[PDB]
Order: structure tokens, then sequence, then C-alpha cells
């Protein structure tokens, strides 16, 4: 059964370098050439760069010629994709592939991607605000607002964890400013607001950071 | 060099077929390969060499190149084959291959209207110097949203924040939308509102300082 299996993502300012891994198996490595193609936000594939399967040839985008390379190390059945120099809008899911034939052919087998993000944006825990019950039909919404925080992600539970039916944490917004705002809201009973304690608990693992913050 | 072109956009009705082109130059003498993406997943290739069925894909995804045209065809529609498709070639004399833009397929589904949950700044915010609104949209199906804010009856466009809508457990959509204003701003007008548009109807939530 062919299997990729990619890694080395993460999030970095623009100039810094990441190296991406693709690891093989199921096949023999040495037969056949790998690719990699990625996808920016919102847009479609492109594709990146390709190494023979004999290694002796490597070819490249116009996008990221002099700044991407590209290595495979047979022993480890694993190619790597340096990529230095990186600029935001290199930022965008990198899918590796495996090729059928030798060159001038198609993409078989896809990798399930590697998350590359470059933003001059700093790491910033989050601001938690609570979103009051206020003033539908025997229920009530109450939330928490997790504000500019940067970068990705953030989870969020609700009375550690023992909360769990109701509860809709939706995906972040990214502002203008770089940072990140994400909500998490959940539906209880009006009669429980005067008798049950509602704490979001919102982990920035990216910051070191845990706000556990009671609404009401 | 060369570009493959398809077209942006295909809405189908279930049980009807799907015909996805890809034009460019000469086909009649290249191979054209597909790929399906489904959101949040990664590429499958879905047709090789003009019309080999790859392992694993369904009978209803046929390849076709003829008439220096290449088309993938997806007989009897279902919900699941909503992706974009992407087709792609490598000619002989080019180092690299080359992707078309890609075509989305939206399959034609039980409609929902939003449900929109509206929040106002809470006083610790308030008191840290900063206000923001938050929106909460929620249910609705097809998965297209426009959100309009309003203080008291003008329309607002600057402090908006608003997310591309995303699928939820239950196949329905989500989105949210943010307003960030000053403290004097929110405490100054009568009212704020977010307005949901959705197939053509509104759900509009309104709060006050």
């Amino acid at each position: 059964q062919v299997h990729l299996v990619e890694s080395g993502g993460g999030v970095v300012q623009p100039g810094k370098s990441l190296r991406l891994s693709c690891a093989a198996s199921g096949f023999i490595f040495n037969h056949f050439g790998i690719h990699w193609v990625r996808q920016s936000p919102g847009k479609g594939l492109e594709w990146v760069a390709v190494i023979w399967y004999d290694g002796s040839k490597k070819y490249f985008a116009d996008s990221v010629k002099g700044r991407f390379s590209i290595s495979r190390d047979n022993s480890q059945n694993t190619v790597y994709l340096q990529m230095n120099s990186l600029r935001t809008e290199d930022t965008a899911v990198y899918y590796c592939a495996r090729e059928r034939w030798s060159g001038h052919s198609y993409l078989d087998y896809w990798g399930h991607g590697a998350l590359v993000t470059v933003s001059s944006a700093s790491t910033k825990g989050p601001s938690v605000f609570p979103l009051a019950p206020s003033s539908s039909g025997g229920t009530a919404a109450l939330g928490c607002l997790v504000k500019d925080y940067f970068p990705e992600p953030v989870t969020v539970s609700w009375n550690s964890g023992a909360l769990t039916s109701g509860v809709h944490t939706f995906p972040a917004v990214l502002q203008s400013s770089g940072l990140y705002s994400l909500s998490s809201v959940v539906t209880v009973p009006s009669s429980s607001l005067g008798t049950q304690t509602y704490i979001c608990n919102v982990n920035h693992k990216p910051s070191n950071t845990k706000v556990d913050k009671k609404v009401e | 060099s060369n570009v493959l072109t398809q077209p942006p956009s295909v809405s189908v009705a279930p049980g009807q077929t799907a015909r996805i082109s890809c034009g460019g130059n000469n086909l009649e003498s290249k191979y054209v390969h597909w790929y399906q993406q489904k959101p949040g997943q990664a590429p499958v290739l879905v047709v090789y060499e003009d019309s080999g069925r790859p392992s694993g894909i369904p009978e209803r995804f046929s390849g076709s190149n003829s008439g220096g045209t290449a088309t993938l065809t997806i007989s009897r529609v279902e919900a699941g084959d909503e992706a974009d498709y992407y087709c792609q070639e490598w000619d002989t004399s080019s180092d690299y291959p080359v992707f078309g833009g890609g075509t989305k397929v939206t399959v034609l589904q039980p409609k929902a209207a939003p449900s929109v949950t509206l929040f106002p700044p809470s006083s610790e915010e308030l008191q840290a110097n900063k206000a923001t609104l938050v929106c909460l949209i929620s249910d609705f199906y097809p998965g297209a949203v426009t959100v309009a804010w309003k203080a008291d009856s003008s329309p607002v466009k600057a402090g908006v924040e608003t997310t591309t809508p995303s699928k939820q457990s239950n196949n329905k959509y989500a989105a949210s939308s943010y307003l960030s204003l000053t403290p004097e701003q929110w405490k100054s007008h009568r009212s704020y509102s977010c307005q949901v548009t959705h197939e053509g109807s509104t759900v509009e939530k309104t709060v006050a300082p």
C-alpha cells in the first residue's frame, strides 16, 4: 500500500527557513520520482518541485527557483524540501506526491499535507472575554471571545470537558492586524444560569497560555 | 509555455451528469490527467492518461480526450462528488507539469436559513478601552452567506472581519463576523445590527449599549 507521510511544517517569519520531509513506504523508493505541490489559502494547486527517481534531475517552479532545494535519502525512504528565504506568499499547505513513471506522467499517490505559515506576526497569547448570557425559548446562549492571538491553533473546552452538548466553537478569522480571533458559544437552560457555573477553557499551546474564563 | 483552461465552476442536480472541459494546445498529442480535491482533503488522482480509471475511483467518473478537448464526465452525480477538479498535462518539451486552475463542482440539496446570535462588547473589554461585536452564524445551506453590519441604520464596513463559511458536523455551514469599535462609537449609537443574507432572505439581530 503506497503511503506518504509529510512532516516539518510550521510557522516562521519572512526570511527564515523550513525543511519539509516526505517519508515513503509500501513501494521501492528509488524507482519513483517525488513531487511537491502547494496550495495557498483559498486558491488552486501550484506545482513546486520534483526530484527524479535516481536524484539525477531536480526541477523547481519559477516562483521558488533559487530559494528551494530538494534531496532524497534512499536509506531512510525520505525526500527533503529545503525552503530558504521564505516569503509571505509561500504560505500554503504543501503536499508531496509520487509520480507513476520516470517523468512526463502523473501523480498517483499524495501525502496528507504539511502546513507552512510565513507571517511577520509575532507569537501572542489571546485576550479572552466573556460573552455573557443576556435576553431564546427557555435556552440561553453564552460564550467566550478569544481575541488577537497568533499563531493557530487554539482549542476551547467548557467546564474542563464536562460540558459538551450544545457547544459550538467557530473557526477563527484572520484579521488585518495579522492576528486571529475566534469564539465559542454554548446553549444551556435559562433556569441553570443561577445555579451552574460556566467556564471556558482556552488553550493556546504556541504561547504556553491557558485561560479559564468564568462567564456570568 | 502551455496553459490548461477549465471553467471555474459547474452546478449540477443530483443524478444528472457533470461535464468539465479542459482546453489547451494540441491535446490530440498529449495525455491529460485529472485530480479531485474535496474540501479539507489532499488531492486524489481520478483519471490517468486521458481515460484510465485509478483504483478506488467510482465507475461514474470517466475521462476522455477527443477532438482536441479533454473532458471529465461525472455520471449520476452524488452530493459526495462536490469537489474541485484539476486537469494536468506534461508536455514532452517541458521540464515540469502544468495544472489547470480547477473547476468547482457544487451539487444542486435541502436548503436551510441561518441561525444568528449577536453579542455586544463585554464590560471587561470596554474597560480595556476596546469593543468587539460578535455575530455567530450557523446551520445554513448552501454554504454562501453575505454579512452586513449597521450602526443605527447606516452600513458599516470599517472594522469588519468575516470568515468564509465552513462545513459543520451535520453538513450544514457556519460562519462568524466581528465588528471592532472604539468604546465611544459603541456608546454613541442607539443600536448596532448584524444582517446575514442567504439565498435572498435576511436574518438580522440587533444589540444596544
